RNA sequence: CGCGGGGUGGAGCAGUCAGGUAGCUCGUCGGGCUCAUAACCCGAAGGUCGUAGGUUCAAAUCCUGCCCCCGCAA
RNA sequence: UGGGCUACACACGUGCUACAAUGGGAAGUACAACGAGUCGCUAGACCGCGAGGUCAUGCAAAUCUCUUAAAGCUUCUCUCAGUUCGGAUUGCAGGCUGCAACUCGCCUGCAUGAAGCCGGAAUCGCUAGUAAUCGCGGAUCAGCACGCCGCGGUGAAUACGUUC
RNA sequence: GCGGUCGCCUCCUAAAAGGUAACGGAGGCGCCCAAAGGUUCCCUCAGAAUGGUUGGAAAUCAUUCGAAGAGUGUAAAGGCA
């Protein structure tokens, strides 16, 4: 959110994710939020996004933070003519 | 010549100590300090290479040895007998003084100098350094330097080993 | 040493002010100098998240 | 001659200093009031305690070589990770989410009919 | 294996003798005119001249080889 | 539910901005009309460089607001320059809307500062308050149009004549 | 008869002196240099390894290895550190 306030994140992910509390990365969890922000707390989980067709993976290093789950699971397969 | 008393003084103790000389002759000792300049583009026009030769003289106060290929290579258009770069040779007070003013002033000055290798040796005592950007002190000439091109920078020295000249030079100043 | 062919290499002096470090040696006689072995120090997107949005 | 670069002389302080790699009309006039001269001097006509000041706070200020490493690694980094926001730039497209079809030459570059 | 004549943008050709830095016509591609197509008009793309080297300030051209094509022979 | 209609080697049409000094920028100041408005228009005050935010008044309206319109006028400065033009693109910080602004929003600030120096063949509109230029409002609309519809400001040149 | 050859230099053939033929095998010459001569003085190469900036497989720098494996205007032979 470009408001000073909550940055935005779904519930059921952050539940997901605070409940995965010991930080195994097996524990690899999914989600068709590609709207949602990016913490410390995920930085180093293997996240699997819904990407319009398939769950594309993806893990998070400090370098994600600021930006969404969208980002990294692009909808457009283009190759050159 | 700080640094030759500095040498006589403090690191010649300092090493025998360690090393185990039995003489003072088994002294590791700097016998010159090389730079060179390689160039090439000086086959498409040499006067950058009149450029380097000005740089050399601007830094050292000693007029350099153009050097000159001993074979043509088809591969940069290159002729034997043309002018590939220039040298230079210190010894004495004038290598102390150069090899000081490195340490004192022109590492520091590089933008992300945090240290240098350690395995830039020879297996042989004698070291082997590269300035990949010009423009290390203020006597450079900021205004004039069209181009960075780089300098080697060997260290020669009576070093019987790699172990012997790191050593030496840490005692002298070289931040490893 | 050759005639008329060296530049003329004199004795100056190197000074860092940030320290007042003051060095002798020939160059070609005060002169200025920022930094050297006496100033020099080797001789985050999570916190900015935190800073930005404080947790 | 400040940060690097022989600014003009017949121009006016402002403008002669917006030829520098981070500073625009806005830094410009406020870096000359933090220093309290006059903005419509030309430059052939300072003193070089001016000089100095100017000089001074430039270099308080981001610019030329830190601007550059920074957005560069900005962009580096962007990239290196794989977001969408930097494959734009590596393949040559633009970034804020504009149409690709019928313009975009400033990254495109030359057009090519085929 | 040899003797002649050839290898220059997609096709055909000059330029090779006389080194001076790649061109003529058609064709292709794009845009115009047209109800549309052709013609016409305005633009572009496409080759260091078969190839590896020498000579030269400079080689398609001169020299040396090497690889393909058409005749004979074979 | 998420994605796509927003792709991108390219081609075309309709527009906007421009390529400047009849102009750019800072200041001051003047003259409209149409029309819209209740959980909506919002005065005034304060904060903020700004976008905007807090408080709070009037208005279901020729009573209040949107609304001191911009071009214009008087000064100052710039003095020919890819420029103080041009503003694209890009990085950074923010603001709003709204569950949510990555794909994929609008706006602002800072920084960069590209192409472009009036445009080939050819081709389009227009005869008067027209063209040209200048802004203002409204419909859709939670939020968003260089478009659409309407509004008014300033305000030309030319028409010999039907060979084609 | 065509092709090729006709003059000169080098090797092999050529049989450890020299010489020695063939339409036997391989190559060159019809010049260059005013320093590529003379003398005096000085020096020693090629490549490999290692390291180093653009600089790569490989330019140039430095050390070691390095008896010639280089160079000797131009063919081959002989010879020359
Ligand atoms: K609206
Ligand atoms: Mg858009
Ligand atoms: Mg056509
Ligand atoms: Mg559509
Ligand atoms: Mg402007
Ligand atoms: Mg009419
Ligand atoms: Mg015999």
């Amino acid at each position: 959110r470009s408001l000073k306030k909550g940055p935005f994140v779904d519930d059921h992910l952050m539940k997901k994710v605070e409940a995965q509390q010991g930080a195994e990365k097996k524990k690899v969890i999914k989600t068709w939020s590609r709207r949602s922000t990016i913490f410390p707390s995920f930085v180093g989980f293997t996240i699997a996004v819904y990407d319009g067709r398939k769950h594309v993976p993806v893990y998070i290093q400090e370098d994600m933070v600021g930006h969404k789950l969208g980002e990294f699971a692009p909808t457009r397969t283009y190759r050159g003519h | 010549n700080r640094l030759k008393e500095k040498y006589i003084k403090e690191v010649t103790p300092s090493l025998v100590e360690k090393f185990n000389y039995s003489s003072v002759m088994q002294t590791p000792k700097v016998d010159k300090i090389v730079i060179n300049m390689g160039v090439g583009d000086a086959v498409s026009n040499a006067k950058n290479l009149d450029k380097a030769v000005e740089e050399l003289a601007l830094i050292t106060g000693q007029k350099p040895l153009i050097t000159k290929a001993k074979k043509s290579i088809a591969g940069f258009r290159l002729r034997e007998g043309m002018p590939i770069g220039a040298k230079v040779t210190l010894r004495g007070e004038r290598m102390y003084e150069f090899l000081d003013k490195l340490v004192t002033v022109s590492l520091p000055r590089v933008r992300d100098f945090h240290g240098v290798s350690k395995k830039a040796f020879d297996g042989r005592g004698n070291y082997t350094l590269g300035i990949k950007e010009q423009l290390i002190f203020p006597e450079v000439d900021y205004d004039l330097v069209d181009k960075v091109r780089g300098m080697d920078i060997v260290i020669v020295t009576t070093a019987n080993t790699d172990e012997e000249s790191r050593e030496l030079l840490a005692q002298l100043g070289m931040p490893f | 040493m050759k005639q008329d062919i060296h530049p003329n290499y004199q004795p100056v002096v190197f000074m860092d002010s940030t320290t007042g470090f003051k060095f002798l040696s020939g160059s070609t006689p005060l002169l200025r100098v920022e930094v050297t072995s006496d100033s020099h120090p080797f001789y985050g997107r999570v916190d900015r998240f935190n800073k930005k949005y404080g947790l | 001659r400040i940060a690097g670069v022989d600014i003009p002389r017949d121009k006016r302080v402002v403008v002669s200093l917006t030829y520098i790699y981070g500073i625009g009309n806005t830094t410009a006039k406020k870096v000359l009031a933090n220093v309290g001269v006059s903005e419509d001097v030309r430059v052939r006509d300072l003193t070089n305690e001016q000089t100095d000041a100017i000089r001074a706070e430039i270099d308080k200020l981001k610019v030329e070589g830190d601007l550059r490493r920074e957005v560069n690694l900005n962009i580096k980094r962007l990239m290196e990770i794989g977001s969408y926001r930097g494959i734009r730039h590596r393949r040559g497209l633009p970034t804020r989410g504009q149409n690709t079809k019928n313009n975009a030459r400033t990254r495109k570059g030359p057009t090519k009919t085929v």
